[PDB]
């Protein structure tokens, strides 16, 4: 069975680092591309970065392009995204998703509201106090 | 002039009591090994487009015709090469008949390849496609009525020895239905290329000019440009370096040009050679 | 112009006055 | 919202599932291999029949 | 409270993989060894029903093995004598969308439907001789993927809402409704009792409903992509899955869980359509680089290969008595496949 | 022959005569795709097409241009998921993508969705007819000024005006500069892959206008001029 587990998140100040980990499984994770969700509270979903399988490719959103960065480990099947220089509107919650067929490069509909191949995601909120 | 001087000259008498041959040798030999090329190639490429059903299509279709249509002219040429080389019998008039026939066919071919890409690209908007048919009685029917005429009148005003010798200005009952197929079709071309152009202006870069090079080169043989080359000459004699090139030059590329067009339509053509890869492959695996 | 029509007609031209011109031969070696 | 219902519908779901009469695998390949070998004569595409029957001469 | 029932439901999951993994002592491939080989199978297209103005999208054939419904982009649904080629009907779409099609077991009734959500069934013996839709059925807010014949008054269909549903044919009315798939369910195939029926969705699972009932039975998430199409075991208790993925793979309804796996370097592209035979020891596989696999249920290699279509295989149906295969492709050739001794 | 089989093949004679007629129709008629996002003004160009003419899952709607015949198919009751239902459209003559200009938040959407349908598989060889729909409230909102493009694409900080845009006379520089700014975005990811085998035709539109029908008809034209030039290789 296609699973995503996510790991990182919580209460961040604002111009720090954080790390956010997908553990991937039931897969080739070598087979396929890979993207980042985030969901804002009171907003609906919204695409942020993509990296291919061989990670030639490697796009962001225009919100958060020369801020994160995005990797993955094949050995591994791990996605990593290291966010750097955080902003108070950036607190949302990530999901991991996967291109629907291999060897595919428009990942069509990742970002559903209803979308089977991606994880339970995690709670990134930057917030000082 | 003929061999009637027999008459005057003697009766006159009693009552007082390499070079050209070679040259014409030269040119039946090159125009007749370059029309049996270009009939190789053209019968290959009928046999080609006629064994897949994936090519039939109103451009193949129209390729198809146009290659018969040099095939029976090279075929015409060779005939009457034998007739009259190596006297008015019926045949050797029937030949030369069938000769002009089958160039006419040729060149309203040609012009009907021409008509039809224009149609293509200016007339054949969401429309049908009947006027191919209407191209078909353009392409057989219309060369043969101007002939038929021709011969009609070669058989009411001199009918004297064979039809392969100019009796004035009937020839041009032939002629000049062909030169408009020359001018008229050549026009075209140049349209074509102008949108062409258009097109790469519209799409976008200097490859663009390199691929409108290209896209001109192809154009070339199935356009019959080089006829436009000389087609504005008066008569010559058979001498002076004016005839020698034309004639070497006329004679070669029309002897060439059906095989540089089987080349390019049919053998260069990328699905026909991708049907051949996949015939090919399947024959392999069977086997 | 036609180049075949015109080559054919030039050829037959020349055959004619090529015949012309051998019979003329043929006599005058008789004659001169 | 929806979610606590959704969730509650899925482990209902997921203990019917899990309360069935599993069987061997084994058993199970076996009873296919000898499905596919009684009628293995009666399949026109894995024995092709002569033409006199075939009724796409 | 969430919390607490998803740690339930991750302990069910983790339940029923211990169980799965306790009951798998052994699997197909080490005990099919011993099996004689099929072999190199060749097979030679019969017939080429041709007349489709766009590309076929699915087909169905008839009990009798011989009139077979076909269905096009265009806006048709042709019905072909296979045998002599001819159609024997043409009726045209009010919706030029259609998806799929469905062949009653009866032959009185041939229903169709697609992006329009709308089931629409026609009737081939009126009164009059002229075809003519007899009824609709509306209620589905996905396109209706795939639709298949109980008997004359009742029509399981398929649909993109991630929802499948038994209609009534007399009343126009959902009788019954099938839900819990979360990616849109793409076909369905009945089994030989029409008791059960297997659904294959977008969500890399299938799921066995019961028609008089309406809840799952079983669930299988051996896929790693959107499963296209399925098809039952002629014994009725197993099916084929093909995916995306270039795998198809063979479900048991006792083992409840993957038996074998049909998969191959050179083959990287989608599988849309799988079908068995009368014996079932062959699975004959659609995928979109033109050509169709046929696959050893048991020993699980390639055992023919049919090149014969322009365009990718949308479909596939093997006759109820296995005398031929029926492929349909985007290049608007249905194209019948048979073999030779 | 049978008297039975005479009768089968006259019947098959007479479908195959009324499925050449119904080719005939087919053939002069052309289909259209038309894709766009909630917020985007499909609805009203629809409604101005309908009306000037020169549960449901799908409409249809057929309009008249200089004769020929266009149907347009607008995506009814569906679920967000489209990977599936789209490759229905792989044969469509065209495919009108109306986009919302002055949605600057939900513009990586529209340019996210316009990506996929560019790289799709079956999606290869269809051009699309790119709208860059609410022209008017784009440029109401630069005018504006309260909002920026710069916050949502820092790019736009350097980007320059083309030279060969050709602005209308009496529009104020940052609109258009604008307005070029998203359509060079989406040029750019038209242009980054396709090999030219398809193409897009950028346009903008007010939704109000009645020449957009007009437009698309040219688009048809040229894409048809095209698909003709394929034929011959001359592109």
């Amino acid at each position: 069975q296609v699973q995503l587990q996510e790991s990182g998140g919580g209460l961040v100040q604002p111009g720090g680092s954080l790390r956010l980990s997908c553990a991937a499984s039931g897969f080739t994770f070598s087979n396929y591309k890979m993207n980042w969700v985030r969901q804002a509270p009171g907003k609906g979903l919204e695409w942020v970065s993509d990296i291919s399988q061989s990670g030639a490719s490697i796009s962001y959103t225009g919100s958060v392009k020369g801020r994160f960065t995005i990797s993955r480990d094949n050995a591994k099947n791990t996605l990593y995204l290291q966010m750097n220089s955080l902003k108070p509107e950036d607190t949302a919650v990530y999901y991991c998703a996967r291109c629907p067929a291999p060897f595919t490069r428009d990942c069509f509909d990742v970002t559903s509201t209803t979308y089977a191949y991606r994880g339970q995601g995690t709670q990134v909120t930057v917030s000082s106090h | 002039v003929m061999t009637k001087e027999e008459q005057i000259f003697l009766l006159h008498r009693a009552q007082a009591q390499t070079r050209e041959r070679e040259v014409f040798d030269r040119l039946g030999m090159i125009y007749t090994v370059g029309y049996s090329v270009s009939l190789a190639s053209l019968t290959v490429a009928v046999l080609i487009l006629a064994y897949f059903r994936r090519l039939h299509c109103t451009r193949n279709y129209i390729h198809m015709h146009l290659f018969l249509s040099f095939m029976l002219r090279a075929v015409s040429i060779f005939v009457k090469d034998a007739v009259l080389y190596s006297a008015g019998y019926a045949g050797c008039r029937v030949a030369v008949t069938f000769f002009l026939y089958f160039l006419a066919t040729n060149y309203y071919w040609i012009l009907v390849e021409g008509l039809y890409l224009h149609s293509l690209i200016f007339m054949a908007f969401f429309s049908e496609k009947k006027y191919l048919w209407g191209f078909t009685v353009f392409g057989w029917g219309l060369p043969a009525v101007f002939v038929a005429v021709w011969v009609s009148v070669r058989a009411t005003l001199a009918n004297t020895g064979c039809w392969d010798l100019s009796s004035g200005n009937k020839k041009w009952i032939i002629q000049v239905p062909i030169l408009a197929s020359i001018v008229l079709n050549f026009i075209l071309f140049i349209n074509i290329v102008r949108v062409l152009a258009t097109k790469l202006r519209e799409t976008n870069t200097r490859q663009q000019y390199r691929k409108l090079l290209k896209s001109t080169l192809v154009l070339m043989p199935l356009f019959g440009v080089h006829y436009i080359v000389f087609m504005a000459t008066p008569y010559t004699e058979v001498s002076g370096t004016l005839w020698q090139v034309q004639m070497h030059y006329e004679m070669l590329f029309n002897s060439f040009q059906g095989f540089f067009v089987a080349i390019i339509y049919c053998f260069c053509n990328g699905e026909v050679q991708a049907e051949i890869k996949k015939s090919w492959s399947r024959w392999t695996l069977a086997l | 112009r036609v180049a075949e029509i015109q080559l054919m007609h030039q050829r037959a031209k020349w055959i004619q006055d090529a015949r012309r011109r051998a019979f003329l031969h043929k006599l005058i070696a008789e004659i001169h | 919202t929806a979610s606590i219902a959704q969730a509650r519908k899925l482990v209902e779901q997921l203990k019917m599932e899990a309360n069935i009469d599993r069987i061997k695998v084994s058993k199970a390949a076996a009873d296919l291999m000898a499905y596919c070998e009684a009628h293995a004569k009666e399949d026109p595409l894995l024995t092709p029949v002569p033409a006199s029957e075939n009724p796409f001469r | 409270e969430l919390d607490q029932l998803r740690q339930e439901a991750e302990q069910l999951k983790n339940q029923i993989r211990d169980a799965r993994k306790a009951c798998a002592d052994a699997t197909l491939s080490q005990i099919t060894n011993n099996i004689d080989p099929v072999g190199r199978i060749q097979m030679r297209t019969r017939r080429t029903l041709r007349g489709h103005l766009a590309k076929i999208y699915a087909m169905h054939w008839g009990t009798d093995s011989r009139l077979l419904v076909s269905a096009s982009q265009d806006g048709k649904l042709i019905i072909w004598d296979s045998y002599t080629t001819n159609k024997v009907h043409a009726i045209p779409l009010r919706s030029s969308w259609v998806m799929t099609c469905a062949y009653a077991p009866s032959g009185n009734y041939v229903a169709c439907g697609g992006l329009d959500n709308i089931c629409s069934i026609y009737n081939l013996k009126t009164r009059e001789g002229n075809v003519r839709v007899s009824r609709e059925l509306a209620g589905h807010t996905g396109y209706l993927s795939c639709c298949r014949f109980l008997d004359d008054n009742q029509i399981v269909t398929s649909s993109g809402d991630t929802t499948c549903a038994l209609w009534d044919i007399e009343t126009g009315q959902q009788t019954t409704t099938f839900t819990g798939h979360t990616g849109d369910v793409m076909s369905l195939s009945l089994a030989p009792d029409t008791r059960l029926f297997v659904s294959g969705a977008c969500d890399a699972s299938a799921k066995l409903w019961d028609v008089r009932e309406g809840m799952c039975r079983q669930t299988f998430t051996g896929h790693e992509s959107d499963i296209n199409a399925i098809c039952f075991f002629p014994n009725g208790n197993a099916f084929a899955t093909g995916s995306d993925d270039a795998t198809c793979r063979l479900f048991d309804l006792r083992a409840d869980q993957e038996l074998m796996t049909y998969s191959h370097d050179n083959i990287i592209c989608g599988i849309t359509s799988v079908s068995f035979s009368k014996s079932g020891r062959l699975l004959l596989a659609g995928y979109d680089d033109f050509n169709c696999n046929v696959w050893d249920a048991l020993k699980a290699d390639r055992a023919g290969v049919l090149a014969g279509h322009d365009n990718r295989v949308s479909c596939l149906g093997v006759t109820d008595d296995g005398m031929a295969v029926a492929t349909g492709s985007w290049d608007s050739f249905l194209k019948i496949w048979n073999g030779s001794s | 022959l049978s008297a039975e089989d005479k009768a089968a093949v006259e019947r098959s004679k007479m479908i195959e005569k009324q499925l050449q007629k119904d080719k005939q129709v087919y053939r002069a008629t052309h289909r259209l795709l038309l894709l766009g996002a909630d917020n985007s003004g499909k609805s009203t160009i629809v409604k101005q097409m309908r009306i000037y003419h020169v549960t449901s899952g799908i409409f249809e709607t057929k309009f008249q241009v200089d004769k020929v015949n266009f149907h347009m198919f607008d995506v009814g009751a569906q679920r967000d998921e489209r990977r599936k239902w789209i490759q229905c459209f792989n044969d469509v003559t065209a495919i009108i993508f109306v986009v919302d200009s002055s949605d600057y938040n939900r513009l990586q959407e529209a340019l996210n969705d316009f990506k996929s349908i560019w790289n799709n598989r079956w999606l290869r060889t269809i051009s699309v007819i790119l709208f860059l729909n609410k022209q008017d409230l784009l440029a109401e909102k630069v005018l504006a000024g309260k909002s920026k493009i710069e916050d949502y694409f820092p790019e736009f900080a350097r980007y320059t005006t083309p030279e060969d845009a050709t602005p209308e006379p009496g529009e104020d520089p940052r609109v258009t500069r604008a307005k070029y700014f998203i359509r060079d975005e989406f040029l750019r990811i038209s242009t980054a892959s396709g090999d030219g085998r398809h193409y897009c035709y950028p346009h903008f539109t007010c939704s109000v206008d009645t020449e957009n029908a007009r437009r698309i008809f040219n688009d048809c034209r040229d894409i048809i001029q095209r698909m003709h030039l394929r034929q011959y290789e001359l592109l």
